[PDB]
Parts: C-alpha cells; structure tokens; sequence
C-alpha cells in the first residue's frame, strides 16, 4: 500500500500501554513521553530488538492531531437488487432473449480503469414466469462470471423468495435449477467481493460494477426490463489488511528498504500488525522549521495505530495519556 | 660562572625599551563539563541512574 508522504510517515504499534520505560517488556508495548514543561513529545515502543524511541516531536510545531475510529477505513460491500420493470411487463415475453450486463471498471487483475464487462442470458418461452427467469439469469451470471478457473468470483450472485425476503441464497457455477425449488423469487441481489490481498505486494482493492439491461423487443419497441436498484450493503471490509501494509511501507523509514529483493541476501523485519484484527489509528503531522536563513519546514507525522473493541478503548487511553502529557486536546473516539 | 654565561650567546639591541616576542601554540581541544540534566531539567548526582 505504498502511499504519498509530506516527506515522511512514521507507524509504531501500540499493542500495550504502559505507564514507565521499566515497564516495555513484550513487542508493541508503547508509552507517550514529555517532560515537565512539555516543550517536546516522543514515543517509546519495544521493538523484537530492544525498546526503539520515535522521533522527538516540537510540541508548538505541531499541525494536525487526529484520531480514527476504524470504522471510517471500512469498505461497505455494494451490492444492488434486480428486478424486470411491470412497466415494459411485469412477467418475461415469450421468444426474446433478455441479456444482462455487469459494467466493470477495471479488469479482475489490473487497476486501470476500463470496461470490463460479463454477461447472462436468458431465452424466455411461453409458461416462464418471474421466478424462474431470476433463477436461470442467476445461473447464467454464476457459470459466466465464476469461471474463475484459479481462485473465486468477482461478483457473489443471490436470490430472494418473496417469503423470506432477507435470506439471500446463494448461487455458484455448480448450482442447478434442481437446487433451486422455490416459486416465489422476486429478484437478485450481486455483491461485491474481497478480493486477494498480499502484504506488501497486492493492495485491498475492489471492482465496482453497474448492471446494465440490453434491449428487447415487447411491442415492437426496443426497450430495457431491468431496475438496477442499490440496496444497502449488510456487509463489510475491516482495515487490517489496509493497516497491515501500512506497517509494511512504514517500517521501511526507519528500518531496511529492501524487503525481499536480494533474496538469499535480505534482511527481514517482524511486523506486529495482526491482519485479521481492527485497529483504530492516530495521527500528528508536525515540522521542524530550523534556524537563521533556514525557515523551511521539514513537515512531518507519525502516526499509531490500536485494536479496537468496540468501544475504542485502547486509543481512548492512549490518547488521554497523550493529552496528559503534551497538554494536547486530542478529541475521544 | 663567567664559562658558564660565555657559553650562552649574547645578542645586541638598539634601546633599553621592553621588547616582546609573539608565542605559538596548539589547537587541539576538549571541553569539559559542568553538569548534566534529564528530560524535565533536574541535575544528575553521582549515584543517579543511567
């Protein structure tokens, strides 16, 4: 997740709060330390080797002081709910073909923006009512879009009988119609995925994508079937593969840029970033602005990040001890 | 005394008036130290801790 810098992003982990410089004894413990008179503010974490100090922070020289509550770095799952317009008709006609289109913006691989799209066809005969037309356009999306052939969907397909309305059911490139025994479907919902993430080599990313309706023909007029409405998300991405690597890029300001390129010949860092868990950040962008002749501002921030509970009480603490010994007003999450 | 001071050579001014010669010295240095103070100011003592 390589990312731009006012000249630098600093990230230490605070895994433990502890009151003393005695007491940093495990990886990730961290105390906020200033003197009396609070003219400067610095960190002190445990590294896997030994406590390491942060930078020694001007505390009048300090720009922006702001902390996140994890819930603002997640990413809502769009997903929309499609359903044929009674105005064209409210049931399929018979003999024309209804090709839906999933409009991608970027391929499954790339993150240049394109169009990308996938399709699903449905050829409607005589007796196909509603229900049975959701269920063959769902199956033709999954063996469409499912094709993966190495690893998972791009889009998750699912169906709603109007009985139960919120139990989303699923549809893979293996389902079939004999699964599939309802009467009463009355529309499909296609949300986003996660997609793979590497730690310093893939960055958490999405597709998102529009279903859009090719024409038919129902009186001798081309018209569109669908309403491609958005319903709201019900699930959700966590930052922990986000915050991760920003612990990778981070680590490498104050430790070995290289990471992996002369391989037999590296050195490896421990990241004590638990990808997997939430964590709410903290940030300080400050500046160093010199002497005589030398105003220019060296601006700069660190930033620390924290698991989360609910509640965001390890930062709560963190920062309360930060305002009690900087004097800062940093605001609670 | 009188082979003694023969053996010094003698050298021959024009005046009885003080004369003065420019000394030359060394450079290289150290400082010392008056004292030392933590983060909050105080004076460090002698059975202080690191």
């Amino acid at each position: 997740m390589v990312i731009s810098i006012n000249q630098v992003r600093q990230l230490y982990v605070a895994k433990a709060l502890k009151a003393n410089t005695a007491a940093l004894t495990t990886a990730g413990d961290i105390v906020p330390k200033a003197d009396t008179a609070k003219t400067t503010l610095y960190f002190q974490s445990m590294s896997p080797a030994g406590i390491v100090a942060s930078d020694k922070i001007n505390l009048k020289h300090v720009l922006y002081a702001k902390a996140t509550p994890s819930e603002a770095l997640a990413h809502k799952l769009v997903r929309y709910s499609v359903t044929l317009d009674a105005d064209v008709s409210a049931t399929p006609v018979a003999g024309q073909n209804y090709i839906l289109r999933l409009a991608f913006r970027q391929y499954i691989g790339l993150s240049e923006e394109d169009q990308y799209f996938k399709y699903g066809e449905v050829i409607a005969r005589s007796g196909m009512t509603a229900s049975d037309f959701y269920k063959k356009m769902a199956i033709s999306l999954a063996k469409n879009l499912e094709n993966k052939t190495e690893s998972t969907p791009l889009v998750n397909i699912y169906l709603i009988s109007a009985a139960a309305a919120s139990t989303d059911v699923p549809v893979t490139s293996a389902t079939k119609e004999s699964d599939l025994t309802a009467t009463d479907y009355n529309q499909i919902i296609i949300e986003e995925t996660e997609q793979p993430w590497v730690l310093g080599m893939m960055p958490q990313a999405f597709i998102p994508f529009t279903p859009q309706f090719l024409t038919i023909t129902v009186d001798g007029e081309d018209r569109l079937w669908g309403v491609a409405t958005v319903v709201t998300p019900t699930k959700t991405v966590p930052d922990g593969h986000l915050i991760a690597d920003l612990e990778y890029f981070c680590m490498g300001a104050r430790g070995d840029i290289y990471r992996g390129m002369g391989y037999p010949n590296i050195i490896k860092t421990t990241y004590l970033v638990d990808p997997g868990a939430v964590y709410d950040v903290l940030d300080i962008h400050y500046f160093y602005t010199g002497s005589n002749e030398s105003v220019q501002k060296s601006e700069k921030t660190i930033t620390l990040v924290a698991v989360d509970d609910g509640s965001h009480t390890a930062m709560n603490a963190l920062i309360g001890a930060i305002n009690t010994a900087s004097g800062l007003t940093i605001a609670t999450l | 005394l009188d082979t003694f001071l023969n053996s010094f050579p003698t050298r021959e001014f024009e005046d009885d008036n003080e004369y003065y010669w420019d000394v030359i010295g060394s450079s290289r240095r150290n400082i010392p130290l008056v004292e030392a103070r933590d983060e909050n100011g105080v004076v460090v003592a002698a059975n202080a801790a690191n």
